[PDB]
């Protein structure tokens, strides 16, 4: 009966969960963790990553 | 290795993980 309101709540929660999940994406870099990038590379290539 | 502190905001380095 109350599918419309629950649907709106689901879309908002799902969008937030996807946005949080996207931090786990390398995006074509060696790692998804910034601290690792500093701890492992020189600034000329770390800047690129 | 340094000592561990509880309930305070610190910048830690555990085995290369910052």
């Amino acid at each position: 009966a109350l599918g419309k309101l629950q649907d709106v709540v689901n879309h908002n929660a799902q969008a937030l969960n996807t946005l949080v999940k996207q931090l786990s994406s390398k995006f074509g870099a060696i790692s998804s963790v910034l601290n690792d990038i500093f701890s492992r590379l020189d600034p000329p290539e770390a800047e690129v990553q | 290795s340094t000592n561990l502190v509880k309930n305070k905001c610190v910048n830690f380095n555990f085995n290369g993980l910052k």
